[PDB]
């Protein structure tokens, strides 16, 4: 979940704003 | 931007630094 998605989904800044935790 | 997606260390390091070390580190997949 979330972590693969951000492994994939290209993480950048929006991730991190919907991320912060 | 870098787009190199992020995994484990790489992932924690990124988000912790721009709004991570705030809950961050521990990402179970």
């Amino acid at each position: 979940g979330i972590v693969e998605q951000c492994c994939t989904s290209i993480c950048s800044l929006y991730q991190l704003e919907n991320y912060c935790n | 931007f870098v787009n190199q997606h992020l995994c484990g260390s790489h992932l924690v390091e990124a988000l912790y630094l721009v709004c991570g070390e705030r809950g961050f580190y521990t990402p179970k997949t």
